[PDB]
């Protein structure tokens, strides 16, 4: 998560693909970055510090796999929000906080 | 390497006779705990004319030295036998245990007291990789504040060498998973209590400090009846109360004798929790010296016994007096069934000798109709006898 | 019937259902006690 | 039976004729639970 | 057998309503003392 002015990095456990006997709990793209930086949920909105970090009000920035997977993925769910995808271990995502914003 | 230095730290700074003692204990731990177990319950002069004797004291003494400041928790593999479950858990090869066997080792551990003796090796962390795991059974035990508790190493490994003198209650057990063998994790606690097993001096000491006023409040008629049954009519009480009295004879004066005998010991109850000893003779367990079953030489008496005794409640309808002292006397030198009861505090009971002029020494009486359960059954040999102890409790 | 596979102190069922802590003892998760602040965890029984 | 010669939780007919491993157990191997995901291992039991 | 949760010697009851060593040995603290020297502690049980 990069505010403009410091950064803060994270890693956040995710499950592997082709096995069984792997008991890693599969959360969402949403509930880790909540999770990750200890952001207050009120109602719809995901707040940092002071800094609204919801799906709308940043940038998101990943890799050529990462974007790849995403894409993909959206195109199975209803609600094709980013914050919905299901977090496969491997993936690289920067939020980025606009500068200025209305 | 902390833990290392300081092991060997302690190991230096103690007296050679002690050095002695933990050095023969590095080899030949299997006997030296055996006798630690199993050395109360023999004469006096047998404990002290005895050769492995007084290096025990040197060790024990080296054990007392080491306090810790601090509840430690420790673990330890156990055998489930100690715990009177006369079956196996899982073969040392399988990997797996069964439900049925879980739920059978949960419901006979249930709630009872398991007291405990002697030296024992432990270790501050759970056994991993390398470790010895002998047992399908782990105890993780919380020693308390003012535990001695001696480091030492058998020339590889380091291990904690302390002595047990306390009873465990096992609280919750859990199936556990390492290197791919499942085992038996159990959570246990300390019960203290008082003990004097063969120091008897320690023992009618306490007695005669704490019940020296307690005759003195006592009506003529009930101090009277008191020392006539100390004075040889204790034999008729107990046939009378065996003879099923208020049920088929109904006898007004000795009902008058036992209820006034009764309430003599309900006046001023034991202050703490006492671990009491009784021999005994066939006749209360259905038998007689002439037996085949009293011959416990014999391994399918020993099993009977367990089977028909072990995890039941005795109920003594006569009064039960009773010994402090682990040491074998010679007014009863031929019994052969020790029972071991654990009385709780603020319990009916008084410890009747501390006036002078009488037989019994270091006797002690409780109220009659006492149940006790019998929480475990092992054996050891005076001589060439085999005679059992019974870890037993008092269940109100 | 309880069962701690990794033998990390906390049930298999707490693990893959959720749990919090309570004076140092894990305890199955109860929707109710989100208002006095207590958060759920999930983790691999394994 | 269950026999483990070279003391490492897998038995010898386990290794000599395939095994997987479910819930930090070893298990005979069954062929319906090649498509669930689990490979079958072989290993020697000396 | 009062009750020590984090294992430091003083009880619960005492380190969340006040405490003070005698003779090295914690003890329920009691208002009448305040004067002989004696300090009223508190801290975590946990
Ligand atoms: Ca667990
Ligand atoms: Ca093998
Ligand atoms: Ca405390």
């Amino acid at each position: 998560l990069d505010t403009g002015s410091q950064t803060f990095e994270r890693r956040v456990a995710a499950k592997e693909q082709g096995n069984p006997e792997d008991k890693t709990p599969e959360i969402t793209i949403g509930e880790a970055i909540k999770k990750a930086f200890s952001a207050t949920k009120n109602g719809e909105l995901l707040y940092f510090n002071g800094i609204p970090i919801d799906e709308s009000c940043v940038e998101l920035i990943f890799d050529d796999n990462t974007s790849e997977i995403i894409k993909e993925q959206l195109k199975y769910l209803d609600d094709k929000k980013i914050y919905n995808v299901k977090l496969e271990r491997g993936m690289n995502i920067l939020i980025k906080v606009p500068s200025y914003f209305t | 390497q902390w833990e290392k230095k300081e092991a060997e730290r302690v190991e230096k700074n103690l007296d050679t006779l002690e050095k002695e003692a933990l050095e023969l204990y590095k080899k030949d731990s299997e006997q030296i705990s055996n006798y630690s177990q199993t050395r109360q319950y023999f004469y006096d002069y047998q404990i002290e004319s005895n050769p492995r004797e007084k290096e025990y004291k040197n060790l024990r003494n080296a054990i007392s030295k080491n306090k810790i400041d601090k509840p430690i928790n420790v673990y330890y593999f156990e055998s489930p036998e100690k715990f009177a479950f006369n079956k196996e858990i899982r073969t040392e090869n399988q990997n797996e245990i069964s439900l049925e066997k879980f739920n059978e080792l949960k419901e006979t551990i249930q709630d009872k007291l398991f007291k405990q003796d002697g030296f024992k090796d432990v270790s501050l962390y759970e056994p991993g990789n390398g470790d010895e795991k002998p047992t399908p059974l782990l105890i993780h035990l919380k020693l308390p504040k003012n535990t001695g508790m001696l480091p030492y190493i058998n020339s590889n490994d380091v291990k904690t060498l302390i002595e047990q003198d306390y009873s465990i209650k096992i609280d919750k057990i859990v199936r556990i998973v390492i290197e791919g063998k499942q085992y038996i994790k159990a959570e246990a606690s300390i019960v203290n209590s008082l003990d004097f097993k063969d120091d008897v001096s320690k023992g009618d000491l306490w007695g005669k400090e704490n019940y020296s006023d307690w005759s003195n409040k006592l009506t003529p008629n009930e101090l009277a009846d008191v020392n006539d049954y100390m004075r040889g009519g204790y034999t008729a009480i107990n046939n009378y109360l065996i003879s099923n009295g208020p049920l088929n004879n109904p006898n007004p004066e000795l009902d008058s004798k036992v209820n006034n005998i009764e309430n003599a010991l309900k006046l001023t109850p034991i202050p703490s929790n006492l671990i009491v000893y009784r021999r005994s003779g066939p006749q209360e367990f259905g038998l007689t010296l002439t037996s085949p079953e009293y011959d416990f030489n014999k391994i399918e008496n020993i099993d009977a016994f367990k089977e028909k005794w072990e995890g039941k409640v005795i109920t003594y309808p006569n009064f039960i007096s009773t010994s402090i002292g682990s040491v074998n006397m010679s007014a009863f030198a031929k019994r052969k069934i020790i029972l071991r009861i654990n009385i709780p505090k603020d319990s009916p009971g008084a410890y009747l000798s501390a006036i002078p002029g009488y037989a019994g020494e270091y006797e002690v009486l409780l109220n009659h109709g006492s149940k006790f359960k019998i929480n475990k059954v092992d054996s050891y040999k005076d001589g060439t006898v085999t005679k059992l102890i019974l870890d037993a409790t008092l269940i109100n | 019937e309880d069962l701690d596979t990794d033998n990390d102190n906390i049930p298999d069922a707490y693990e893959k259902n959720g749990y919090t802590i309570k004076d140092s003892i894990a305890v199955k998760w109860n929707d109710s006690f989100a208002e006095q602040g207590y958060k759920k965890y999930v983790s691999s029984y394994l």
